[PDB]
RNA sequence: GGUGAACAGCCUCUGGCCAAUGGAACAAUGUAGGCAAGGGAAGUCGGCAAAACGGAUCCGUAACUUCGGGAAAAGGAUUG
RNA sequence: UUGUGGCAGCCAAGCGUUCAUAGCGACGUUGCUUUUUGAUCCUUCGAUGUCGGCUCUUCCUAUCAUUGCGAAGCAGAAUUCACCAAGUGUUGGAUUGUUCACCCACCAAUAGGGAACGUGAGCUGGGUUUAGACCGUCGUGAGACAGGUUAGUUUUACCCUACUGAUGACAGUGUCGCGAUAGUAAUUCAACCUAGUACGAGAGGAACCGUUGAUUCACACAAUUGGUCAUCGCGCUUGGUUGAAAAGCCAGUGGCGCGAAGCUACCGUGUGCCGGAUUAUGACUGAACGCCUCUAAGUCAGAAUCCAAGCUAGCAUGCGACG
């Protein structure tokens, strides 16, 4: 009663339970190990997957057949307007784990970030932080806020900033309620970290101050939801012969007689998609900052003046008007989903990681139908 | 930039796109999209299809 | 070496013979390099060396297993500049285990992924595309 | 009545009905019906199931035969 | 239970061109195993669905390949014996209902087994295993056949549990966090360089680093390519029908061509992970035993291993900081 012929198991037991994620925003489940000699930097952002397109670039990779040749590659655009830092949180090492010691918020919080604390903003009184705000206008109150900073400097082993997105600057997102997270400050001492975070309250962080060009980043987020799915698509098992009574799309035997139970290893039907995932080593091909030539889609080889947004806009997204980021390959989530960009935990040393990218062409033809023009005036002047 | 032309419909083909057919006589046909490709293999004549580049020069449109 | 291409030709696929050997028609029975997987048929693509029989052609070539190289496939495949290129027919040529062609001439176009991987076929090729 | 060789199938007139519990939504698994690149029975006990063929006009039709057949053999061309 | 089946020991007459023990091992002898069969008749005859295959998962080691080693009648290449080791893998077919077998072919390899001889409210029904029928042998005959042949119904889940997912109460309500525990995942090959180098009379003929690829798997995603149509989107068309034209409708999607969008394919694209402790083994120091000795005390290097990290869950009826 050994199986006659062997084949590897279908599906991975390492991503169980394959249930709906408990989170819409992706959760950073580990930050890069700290290096106190580095200056105080941040380690993550919240972006919005806008869409995909493709480049054509030319390779430099001696020994590869692609050397001195062209290549076409899919890329994903993530719109990443500046983050706004509203708070600071300190952590202390305890025998059970890490613990929040205290936290200080900024005086002025926008309506967007304050929407985060309500489940019906409109019919509330909008009182959140209306009394914590008064701590900034009395010398006894200022004394506390300053004293809380001293306590973080005195005992913290880890410092994080609270930041929210400027959700209002993406009109294609019909959202006013900003997304809020904690982003760890690496480098410098705890005294350096607290000064770096508080000094920079109520202000904006571009994506440039954290991520660079040609560096490898992890992308975190929740995958597309597909509802309740059977075993053939959910797990990838083979179909049964055509002439089976009661259906093809199942697993024929779900276990032996003993143990007299169904094991957790057998494939079952259930939720497919909307799962948390961390995806590593997505390379950065281009940083687009509003107000410089690096924002538009004009290379050194192609000078046709055009914007990154394809004709007719990114489908189901809108128009990318702010800072954005160009990643090699595909991105977790549907369009409009908030994604967590995180600095790599690993050391990047391989030749792919160090490789320098020079684009030659960015396709801005329409992603509806078979796009055939790169700009609208190209289209208009073609016809009439 | 280095554009390329559709053998059927006579439109510009931009980098990273197109379908390249090789016929037995070693003649290379490059199509812009699958609409052109299926009409070609159905043996339509791009001079009889109103939206083609060959048709428009033939009727001075 | 070479990049990975859409495999067009499983075993039992029957292919045209593009050389002046007298074989008309090759019949793929396996593919060199295929470490299998339960129920999956070994498949070939342009530049893949295969084992085949001759089902039409001269008497002295039939009823023998022999090595061949695929040169043309109808299945589209993605070139690494982005295009999806394909041929009108499936074709291969008779070779030795060392790749030496049994015949002397090739009739028709030849996939570039094959010519750069088999220099003796490259020599006999008419137009490498 | 029309199409057509046709009491075939398909649509219509006379006459007869809309009687089969309704509403919302469109997951898995079913059941009934489709389509699928490249390959073409490798599937399977087994081509099971499906696909391919199909009307008419012209041409052409082998073995074998109880000389009656086989035969609509096979193989071609045409069709508004 | 272990005769029989399978695996393994001890002694050593001999083989191994000389040499009992590199590799073997006669005559003898000691065991283990429970995928065979035999023996038995303890359970079940107010019924535990009875071969095989397909499907899927898990487990063992008596290790085939893959990692690290020790020995050789180990020059190199290949091969053989042994150890630690079950982490990963073990295929496509012709014939047969077959398990078994045997060839073809690829491969790093095509190891061996268990789970009610796993698995029929999972399938299938080829075999076997009722009733029809033919042959051969037997029988006076009805009929028999552990002989061959052909045709012969495969029922039920809505219960409990298990499993997979989905809500959810228990310090007001909300946001941001911590992380006990549970799961876990990556895999193997090839080309170039080393290199016609080491080794060798020649014949032959390696490897580490470095580089570039590919296989099996996993997780995503849809810019491009391919697939999908009832966008009933546009076009054409058979039959009918509204007197005609125009516009339509019916033939359950009338039919054909193209067909966005969405979904989706190794048929498309991207990504897949760093510390520590050690095993086998080789060593250091160093007595027992003036020498010696990897061992006694004390140290070291060390793996496809284990534990971490990382990744998934986290109602842990656990906890923190704030509004
Ligand atoms: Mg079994
Ligand atoms: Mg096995
Ligand atoms: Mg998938
Ligand atoms: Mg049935
Ligand atoms: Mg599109
Ligand atoms: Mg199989
Ligand atoms: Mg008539
Ligand atoms: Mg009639
Ligand atoms: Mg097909
Ligand atoms: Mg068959
Ligand atoms: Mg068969
Ligand atoms: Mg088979
Ligand atoms: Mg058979
Ligand atoms: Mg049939
Ligand atoms: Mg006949
Ligand atoms: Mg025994
Ligand atoms: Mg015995
Ligand atoms: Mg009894
Ligand atoms: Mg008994
Ligand atoms: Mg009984
Ligand atoms: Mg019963
Ligand atoms: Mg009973
Ligand atoms: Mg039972
Ligand atoms: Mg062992
Ligand atoms: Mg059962
Ligand atoms: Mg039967
Ligand atoms: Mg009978
Ligand atoms: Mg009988
Ligand atoms: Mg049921
Ligand atoms: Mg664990
Ligand atoms: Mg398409
Ligand atoms: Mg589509
Ligand atoms: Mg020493």
């Amino acid at each position: 009663s050994h199986r006659k012929f062997e084949h590897p198991r279908h599906g991975s037991l390492g991503f169980l339970p394959r249930k709906r994620c408990s989170r819409h925003r992706g959760k950073v489940k580990s930050f890069p190990k700290d290096d106190q000699q580095k200056p105080c930097h941040l380690t993550a952002f919240l972006g919005y997957k806008a869409g995909m397109t493709h480049i054509v670039r030319e390779v430099e990779k001696p020994g590869s057949k692609l050397h001195k040749k062209e290549t076409c590659e899919a890329v994903t655009i993530i719109e990443t307007p500046p983050l706004v830092i509203v708070g600071l949180v300190a952590y202390v090492k305890t025998p059970r784990g890490l613990r929040t010691l205290n936290s200080v918020w900024a005086q002025h919080l926008s309506e967007d970030v304050r929407r985060r604390f309500y489940k019906n903003w409109c019919k509330s009184k909008k009182k959140a932080f209306t009394k914590y705000a008064l701590k900034y206008d009395s010398d006894s109150g200022k004394k506390e806020i300053q004293l809380q900073l001293e306590k973080m400097k005195k005992y913290a082993t880890i410092v994080r900033v609270i930041a929210h997105t400027q959700i209002r600057k993406m009109k294609g997102l019909k959202q006013k309620k900003a997304h809020l997270m904690e982003i760890q400050i690496n480098g410098g001492t705890i005294a350096d970290k607290v000064d770096y975070g508080y000094k920079f309250f109520e202000k904006e962080v571009p994506v440039e101050a954290v991520f660079q060009k040609d560096e490898m980043v992890d992308i975190i987020g929740v995958t597309k939801g597909k509802g309740y799915e059977g075993v053939v698509t959910r797990w990838g098992v083979t179909r049964l012969p055509r002439k089976t009574h009661r259906g093809l799309r199942k697993v024929a035997c779900i276990g032996a007689w003993h143990p007299a139970r169904v094991s957790y290893t057998v494939a079952r039907a259930g939720q497919n998609g909307y799962h948390h995932r961390t995806e590593m080593n997505k390379k950065i091909y281009k940083m687009g900052k509003s107000g410089q030539e690096s924002h538009e889609a004009c290379t050194e080889f192609d000078r046709t003046e055009k914007d990154i947004t394809p004709m007719g806009g990114f489908p189901h997204y809108g128009v990318v008007k702010g800072d954005y980021l160009m990643i090699k390959g595909c991105c977790v989530g549907p369009k409009k989903r908030v994604v967590t960009l995180r600095q790599s935990l690993l050391k990047q040393t391989s030749r792919l990681a160090l490789e320098e990218i020079k684009l030659k062409f960015i396709d801005t033809s329409s992603k509806f139908g078979h796009g055939r023009f790169q700009t609208t005036d190209e289209k208009q002047k073609f016809y009439g | 930039l280095k554009t390329e032309l559709c053998r059927f419909s006579g439109q510009k083909i931009y980098p990273g796109k197109g379908i390249r057919f090789i016929r037995s006589d070693s003649q290379v046909f490059l199509f812009a999209n699958s609409k052109c490709k299926r009409y070609f293999h159905n043996r339509l004549k791009p001079a009889k299809l109103c939206w083609t580049a060959m048709y428009r020069k033939q009727h001075k449109k | 070496n070479k990049f990975r291409m859409s495999l067009g030709l499983p075993v039992a696929a029957t292919v045209n013979c593009a050389d002046n050997t007298g074989a008309k028609n090759l019949y793929i029975i396996s593919v060199k390099g295929i470490k299998g997987r339960l129920n999956r048929l070994p498949s070939a693509c342009v530049g893949d060396m295969v084992m085949a029989t001759v089902k039409k052609g001269k008497p002295d070539l039939r009823k023998k297993v022999m090595p061949a190289v695929i040169v043309r496939q109808r299945k589209p495949w993605r070139r690494k500049d982005g295009v999806f290129m394909y041929f009108e027919d499936n074709a291969g040529v008779i070779v030795n285990p060392k790749g030496e062609m049994k015949g002397s001439a090739i009739t028709g176009p030849i996939g570039k992924e094959c010519a750069d991987l088999w220099p003796r076929i490259a020599s006999a090729a008419n137009a490498i595309v």
